[PDB]
């Protein structure tokens, strides 16, 4: 299983090669998105923004081997073929294009939608029924609505994470520009994202138990019937996903409090004492200049006590 | 003997701290028990040490150390130029925004990198081996030596390691001492002739 | 704008370099996700083995390529932790994930959308302060409905992956069993035709309903109308490529029957093919030419 | 004159088709109106062409074409070896699984590739220039395969797609390139019979 | 439908080889007797027949027949080189001259050449080949124009060294103005 | 709380200096008087003061003080080479020989070296050739110094040529059986 999948990978030579160029190309193709001719017009604007025909059919071909790009041959069409994007082209394109989704309103709406889907799934899990009653009433809205919305909340987190890392980097370069100047700013960016990271986690825990509880009624109802292994495996996996989410969501907070604390400390030590940043610059000058006139610090160093053997 | 001095010599802290102090350990806010101790009993601990011909100093940045004197009873030693580079840098890191993502923790590498950046890779080598050019083996001795001088600067209380290994560490206000020559905005020569007179440094 | 984006792309150097190693590793990582720095190193160990300085090379460049988000944690083993980014998530997902398509799934989605869009239309009219306008009208459009629409665009683009599959399966089936595989391939064909049919029946089913509530909103509405338009366009683009795919699939159906009739029904032992090739190399040993009626064209003046 | 023949000479296709036939166009399943025409009147049109000393042939694979007799009124021409290869390979690809993915449509590149695979790249160049691995010569071989491919479009082997020459179908007609082989036999005996029946000629 | 005499034409023993030659751009003169007369006989019909293929069967005033392709011709169409037409135009100037009535029908490749360097501009003539080496190419190129033209019913060889010129050559003849000496008009067309 | 006689000891002039030397491993023997008497006067409290550094202020039977570091010692520790200890044991053999009463306490580097090559085996000595024999005397010569900073000996006048042995050398002394020649036991301990 665990080594074996890796054995599955090198078997199909799945490789995704997207240096700055192919990538910029995919992003363009995504900006207009169609057909093969259009695809080649695109590859024109791209090759040009930097042998067009052959490098274009080359690009296109390693697009369809790597399953970035699905293809259907349509003769009715300019070039005699048409090209959509596979889920993969989409995810990759999405990442660099899609706007941030940070809105507590959005997470509110999503959790409401899951509340419903889950509740219904449960009522209908405990009201019994044929195979149909379960694949339609329980199983679908779990596999199809609920777990997908969970993966969407999981995304909202892992995006939120990348926003953190941005704010860290912003604070870095802001102190690196304006030194004791940039304090107010780095104290906004710091107390703002400690606010966001609070609400997103208040909501999750708030609607956290309700969801779990209903996930349970269902699990509960699975208990009486022996045919329902699929609804069992799913409800478990589903519970896990919710935990993994609330855990990490509580945890990103403790890590961000670490960060925040230690940035107040930087301010108190590194800046509050050298307010014009002078000391540092002069430190540098003294680091390159050292060997012109060297000197060494002195330190108390006692004679060790000699013992025997 | 004054009451408070004696009361100081009695705190359970003293013998060990005193030992450290006499082996050249600088004492930063990072040891609350100790730093606090010195804060409390300073004015007397000062005398106590003066009797050994050594001054007990609180750097402007708040840390304490022993600065042996012209006449000292406790032998005095000096740091190697290499240690001094390692240190100056260490103070730079202490003062850079690099740290801020790092949450205070730096690496054997981060140090070594910033070092060959800011220093003269060439003369910096001429320390390790008196004449060697571009060598590779000689670029390991520069690393090992640079590890050694980072270890030593740990004894001294400049830098706390992290965990069971030597790979990641962090930095005490104590390093600011590597910046003495420049702390006072001044011709570095003047201020060096100054520190040489006051026992802070020695020429090489 | 159009050419300008590219110029944003070469400015930050965004590059996804994923040979079979870096990707198999990413795949191990997303297998363990369902973490910290040591964990990453153990992972890379299992990676290099399946084939330490190379572990830190990997990890480093995995963060430069923004596949990976990283945080300094003290208590943590190695003083670092590693989560996959929305990007890492996407790539890993496509492979590691079972994307199993069902019509049920599509309907399920459609329902939710008819609900949110009804709520949003009714509420849309009854008039409001800009809470009743932002919370009840706009937000369900931007956040709920559009989102699920891209869930339907995803679901479709997955179905596409299935078709392309059906085509390879038919290609190697034929390539191996020759005349044998016929019934099988006629089955794969008939079936994916049915599958595409239902997908369409359902899309059209809820197509005009969603369009018409979208319309009630359009009338009773700027940033809200520019939303409604694009949702309209995405519902049209969707239904559109949705029929187009049926037609194009028949364009496979028909032609594959023409391959059976043409290329197979007429050489069963697939002897003719071999012989033909042996003859292609052996040609120049004893050469021959075909003949044709070649009339004289009618010469003219000027 | 037979009532039916007269009926076919008076059909709205005949003339165009005739000029086509007389020009060597092999008429496949691909042209419905034409093929259904030659089907319905086949017997008679057989005779009408007979009159010019040429036989109207239906290969077993369903297509039609005019085969010049030993005596024909309508002059007869013979393909070059290069046209032959390119044809044989047109057939190969007609019979390949490689086609199933293409949906009936190939490209100049493909053909050229398959061709350098199977063929002897070294003598295949001897065609272009009497003695040559030269890079200019490798373009000429390409221009030639292009040409031979055009010709074989006129001949009814190949349908070109759209307004360009790059993308093209293939047709049953192409089987004709394999007759030396198609009845399992010595190649040498089948050639000798193909020369007899005026299917072919020696080079 | 199709008419009785038409069928009767198509069944004539002559029809096939003639159909071939008409469609080849040949002109059927009086030097082909069986054919000519065959053609006169059935003209009303063959005329429409060939109309189906979008071509007009035509009889020149001087009384010879040829196939003239419409724009929409269903019959492959080619065209003569500038040099073909020059040569044809000159075989007309020769057919007219007294020289022909003396020689008793017969000319030589030679005279065909000479009258070409004479009644036309040597400049463009040689220009079309590319000099002593280009003159031979011109000579051989004329010889092969002669040929395209024999095939057209414009000449008969007597060996290709000597040849007869037909009335069909009046195709290359100028606009006669109603009793102007054809000579003048013809070297005007050549110029 | 701290004793008044300890407080009284700590503020003595001798103390800081002595603190340093004891802690350096030095043995204070009779030859240092102000110090040695000062120690006797304070053993009770000093012995308590140094045990907070988890080290014992110990006074020998022959009456010389020293600080013996515990396992848990809060004072930095170090150790003497296999050589330093051979040297020391030898210095004890000298101190016990009649040669010291004749020489009236005084020895020369040489006599040390000679006594060295005798009672031990020359093999392991060098193991730690004529250049190898000079090294030995340079490292024994260094041993005398390590041992002089330890009060096992004093250098006489302007040089290190001649030196006196202290009573502290008894630390390197073998286990005497009570009524035996400290020589025999002491060369057996050298073997």
């Amino acid at each position: 299983t665990v080594p074996e999948l890796v054995a599955w990978a090198r078997k199909n030579d799945f490789s995704i090669s997207l240096p700055v160029d192919r990538l910029s190309f995919l992003l363009a193709v995504a900006t207009l998105n169609m057909s093969e001719g259009e695809l080649v017009d695109a590859f024109r604007h791209v090759s040009d923004a930097f042998t067009i025909g052959v490098r274009a059919n080359n690009a296109i071909n390693d697009m369809v081997r790597q399953r970035l790009l699905n293809r259907f041959t349509s003769e009715q069409a300019e070039g005699n073929a048409i090209y959509r994007l596979t889920p993969l082209g989409i995810g990759i394109t999405d990442y660099y294009i899609r706007q941030r989704e940070f809105s507590t309103l959005r997470l509110s709406m999503q959790l409401s939608i899951v509340a419903g889907e889950l509740k219904r799934a449960a009522d209908a899990a405990e009201e019994g029924g044929d195979e149909f009653h379960w694949h339609r009433n329980v199983y679908a809205p779990l596999k199809y609505s609920v777990a997908e919305i969970f993966d969407s909340i999981d995304l909202t987190q892992r995006l939120m994470d990348e926003q953190q890392q941005q704010v860290k980097d912003d604070i870095a370069q802001l102190l690196n520009k304006d030194w004791r100047a940039a304090i107010s700013s780095c104290e906004l960016l710091l107390s703002e994202t400690s606010g966001t990271l609070r609400e997103l986690q208040d909501t999750l825990e708030a609607a956290g138990d309700k969801l779990q509880a209903n996930l349970l009624r269902i699990q509960d109802a699975t208990m009486t019937h022996d045919d329902l292994h699929f609804v069992d495996r799913l409800v478990f996996d589903l519970q896990s996903k919710l935990d993994r989410i609330i855990s990490w969501g509580q945890q990103s907070i403790d890590l961000w409090i670490g960060y925040d604390r230690h940035v107040h400390k930087f301010i108190r030590t590194a800046i509050d004492m050298d307010k014009n940043r002078v000391f540092a610059q002069r430190l540098r000058q003294s680091v390159q200049t050292y060997f012109d006139e060297p000197w060494a610090l002195t330190y108390a160093n006692a004679d060790r006590l000699l013992d025997m053997r | 003997m004054p009451v408070k001095l004696a009361q100081a010599l009695a705190n359970p802290l003293f013998p060990a701290l005193d030992s450290a102090l006499r082996s050249g350990r600088h004492i930063g806010l990072d040891e609350l028990d100790n730093h606090a101790f010195l804060m409390d009993f300073q004015e007397y601990l000062e005398e106590f040490y003066a009797r050994y011909n050594v001054e007990l100093i609180r750097a402007p940045e708040g840390f304490f150390y022993l600065r042996p004197r012209s006449t000292t009873l406790i032998p005095r030693s000096v740091l190697s130029e290499l240690d001094m580079m390692v240190g100056k840098i260490l103070c730079y890191l202490y003062l850079s925004p690099e740290r801020l993502a790092n949450e205070g923790i730096f690496t054997q590498q981060e140090l070594y990198d910033e070092l060959l950046t800011l220093a003269d890779e060439a003369k910096l080598l001429k320390l390790v081996n008196n004449r060697s050019t571009g060598s590779d083996v000689d670029r390991q001795k520069l690393q090992e030596k640079v590890r050694s001088s980072l270890n030593r600067l740990r004894r001294l209380g400049m830098v706390w390691f992290m965990g069971h290994d030597s790979s990641k560490f962090r930095i005490t206000e104590s390093v600011f001492r590597f910046g003495a020559d420049v702390r006072a905005g001044d011709d570095p020569r003047e201020a060096q002739r100054r520190l040489i007179r006051d026992g802070e440094a020695m020429p090489i």
